[PDB]
RNA sequence: UGAUAUUGAAUGUUGGUACAGCUUGUACAGGAUAGGUAGGAGCCUGGCAUCGGUGGGAUACUACCCUGGCUGUAUUGACCUUCUAACCCGCCGCCCUUAUCGGGCGGGGAGACAGUGUCAGGUGGGCAGU
């Protein structure tokens, strides 16, 4: 499939055209240093159905190497380098050593002009020949103006389950993921902070695909207090939405931290798939009866979610990496899973019958509605009878009769009718 | 190892050669917000420029001192041969067109652009004055006498600093050489 | 855990910054794969030189700032290893004085550390308001 790709310095609103181009993806705002870090993917279309997208951060002379690095990486696929320029500032130093890039590289590129949000001053689109390009195009993503000729220009050239990972800051996972795909594709640094929005890829295991999503860790509602730079975390935020599967990765060197518990708690609400994950176990002890040391620790305190299985790797020495995804493939079939009702009927009354304790509450009927997560509903005389301590034990039951293993359950009480 | 001064190098420049003195002065992008580059009319002081007149502007072109205005669009004779001559400016209509009809000016350096001064609707006087962060000027020659370079780089330091670049922290002056 | 002040000397290591003086920047082509950025007015002191050249860049020589390095100059920093003079003694002797308070004068021990005043995370139902 045809790839493009948005390169030039910052502050240009590469950005900004590039979610234009479809939907809202790319966090836009405005200052030097708030470029997205790395690489992204979509896909594009005009009369083709057929366009793949790639975006990048700005190039200059903090860390800015590593961008460098992956702008030049995504000068490789793409087919044609929409390079874009701002038009109120005419040219810059940064723009010519932007363009020396392109000049050794032998592909074709389109030029494009942006900030020309009026009809008057478009006629700015001039001087710019002196880069040694073709035609400039005028846009404005205030207004969307001048996109038909940019896409023509860009065409006249032309030739699964999902699943997330969280964690509070600093705690490896954009390692962890880059250390599993085999592919340098998402930034490390030492600094807390280095990812800046959710980043997606595709990949086929065991003939099997797959979808991977970082989130740039989480921290502290109270103390996020920036300067709109936590705008990124609803974007983390969205992708446990459109995800079904959830990773909560732990630091091994450090303890049990108290944010961890309200993070686990967003994938718990949500009704998904859950797999406690810990990492970095270079740094502490691995002996015996250190396994159970945080293996127990973790059962007292994450006492709300009991079904996450619990998986030991670290990414920096790739121990036990391949393990990650035997624990995914398990945990995908019983977040979707149906049992028979006549099965979960009989069940039923042999819970209550050793439990004669519910006037007193009636059960009638037991049904499952709903695949994921497994909801069921019990016919009662009323739900008023119903007690949070007797609804919790009907959920232990019913995880016993069956696996039922790493996904939360919820059961709806309905009245006599 | 010294740095000589003005009222000397105008006469050693004399010395330094019939040739042309030119200026180097080294500037202090970062600051290409408020970059450096200009044209200015000289005191002190052969050219052949050649118009891009449209409309009624063509009838004050002729008359001032330009070798060749055009039919209105001789950019089809310029494609495939042109040897372009020393100037090159325009009107602010036909730059558009020009622009874009013509795709042969970037590279070589006459491409009309109105932040020098260049086009604009006076082409009249427009005629008669013209006949990594750095800016040449040609002053002047060797064979002007020592009181004309003295007044040709007085005006373009004075063009400079009347210039004087916002963000004008830090220091402006690095180098100037003659 | 971090800064900052209380807060010192010596040598050893030791970077950064600033000002200097010498070097590098690999263009098909091109005079050795010996830079962009203003170019075009010289040999014969062993050699051979001098236009100009598919070249975007040759200089029959006039003539600025960069980039990475190497040498000096100053600034400071980071340190180690010491010492001593603040700062600290719920250690000894003497005097206030008859006094397990306190304060002076002598020894000893620690010594730029700890302790103290203003600025980040966690901690932890530590204690409050809901
Ligand atoms: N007036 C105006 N402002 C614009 C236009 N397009 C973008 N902007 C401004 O430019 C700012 C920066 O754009 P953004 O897309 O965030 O650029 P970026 O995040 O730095 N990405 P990159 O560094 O790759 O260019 C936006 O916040 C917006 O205010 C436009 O057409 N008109
Ligand atoms: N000891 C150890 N260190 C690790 C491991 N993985 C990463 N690190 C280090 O710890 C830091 C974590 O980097 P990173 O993967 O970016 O963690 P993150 O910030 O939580 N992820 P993101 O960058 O997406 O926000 C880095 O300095 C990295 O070198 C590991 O398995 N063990």
């Amino acid at each position: 499939k045809p790839v493009v790709a948005i390169v030039g310095r910052p502050n240009v609103g590469k950005s900004t055209i590039f979610n234009r181009i479809a939907g809202e993806r790319i966090s836009i705002v405005e200052d030097t240093p708030g470029v997205t870090r790395d690489r992204i993917y979509s896909s594009a279309e005009w009369l083709n159905y057929d366009f793949n997208l790639i975006d990048t951060g700005g190039i200059d002379i903090p860390f800015l190497a590593q961008i460098r690095q992956q702008a030049e990486i995504a000068m490789d696929e793409a087919d044609v380098i929409i390079f874009m320029v701002n038009g109120r500032e005419g040219v810059t130093a940064a723009d010519e050593e932007v363009a020396k890039i392109l000049y050794r590289t032998k592909k074709p590129v389109v030029l494009a002009v942006n900030k020309l949000d009026n009809t008057e001053m478009r006629a700015n689109i001039y001087d710019f020949y002196s880069l040694g390009f073709g035609e400039p195009y005028p846009i404005s993503g205030t207004h969307g103006l001048g996109l038909g000729d940019l896409l023509d220009a860009v065409a006249e050239h032309f030739k699964v389950i999902q699943f997330c990972l969280i964690g509070r800051p600093n705690v490896g996972k954009s390692s962890l993921v880059n250390a599993m795909l085999g592919e340098e594709r998402v930034i490390v640094s030492n600094v807390a902070g280095t990812t800046r929005d959710a980043v997606d890829t595709s990949f086929t295991y065991n003939q099997q695909e797959f979808v991977i999503v970082d989130t740039a860790g989480m921290r502290k509602k109270g103390k996020v207090y920036e300067t709109t730079e936590k705008y990124s975390v609803l974007r983390a935020l969205k992708a446990i939405d459109r995800s079904e599967v959830v990773a909560v990765v732990l630091d091994g060197e450090e303890g049990i931290i108290e944010q961890d518990k309200r993070i686990a708690g967003y994938a718990h609400e949500a009704g998904k798939a859950v797999v406690i994950v810990v990492n970095k176990w270079d740094a502490v002890d691995k002996d015996e009866s250190t396994m159970k040391e945080f293996e127990e620790n973790i059962r007292d305190h994450f006492q709300f979610l009991d079904y996450a299985p619990i998986l030991f790797m670290s990414a920096l020495t790739k121990k036990r990496i391949h393990t990650l995804m035997p624990a995914i493939i398990k945990a995908s079939e019983n977040h979707s899973l149906r049992v028979q009702t006549n099965v979960l009927n009989d069940v039923i009354m042999d819970a209550v019958a050793m439990n004669p304790t519910p006037s007193r509450l009636k059960i009638y009927y037991a049904t499952q509605v709903s695949v994921k997560p497994p909801s069921f509903v019990v016919f009662v005389n009323d739900p008023e009878l119903m007690h949070f301590s007797y609804e919790r034990f009907l959920e232990n039951r019913i995880r016993d009769a069956f696996g039922f293993e790493g996904t939360p359950i919820k059961i709806f009480a309905r009245a006599r009718k | 190892s010294k740095a000589y001064d003005v009222s000397e190098a105008v006469a050693l420049v004399k010395k330094t050669n019939d040739a042309t003195v030119e200026v180097a002065f080294r500037l202090g992008p970062r600051k290409n917000d408020q970059q450096i580059r200009g044209a200015v009319v000289l005191p002190n002081g052969t050219q052949r420029v050649l118009v891009f007149a449209k409309g009624e502007k063509a009838k004050e072109a002729e008359a001032a001192g330009a070798d060749f205005v055009g039919d209105t669009d001789y950019i089809n004779k310029i494609q495939q041969g042109w040897f372009d001559f020393d100037v090159i400016v325009a009107t602010p209509d036909m730059m558009g067109e020009v622009g874009k009809i013509g795709r042969v000016l970037g590279p070589k350096g006459l491409m009309p652009n109105p932040k020098t001064g260049t086009v604009t609707f006076e082409v009249e006087k427009a005629i008669g004055e013209i006949k990594a962060g750095n800016i040449h000027v040609p002053i002047g020659k060797v064979s002007f006498e020592d009181e004309k370079l003295v007044e040709n780089f007085t005006t373009m330091y004075d063009t400079i600093l009347k210039a004087k670049p916002a963000a004008a922290k830090g220091v402006y002056v690095k180098n100037v050489a003659v």
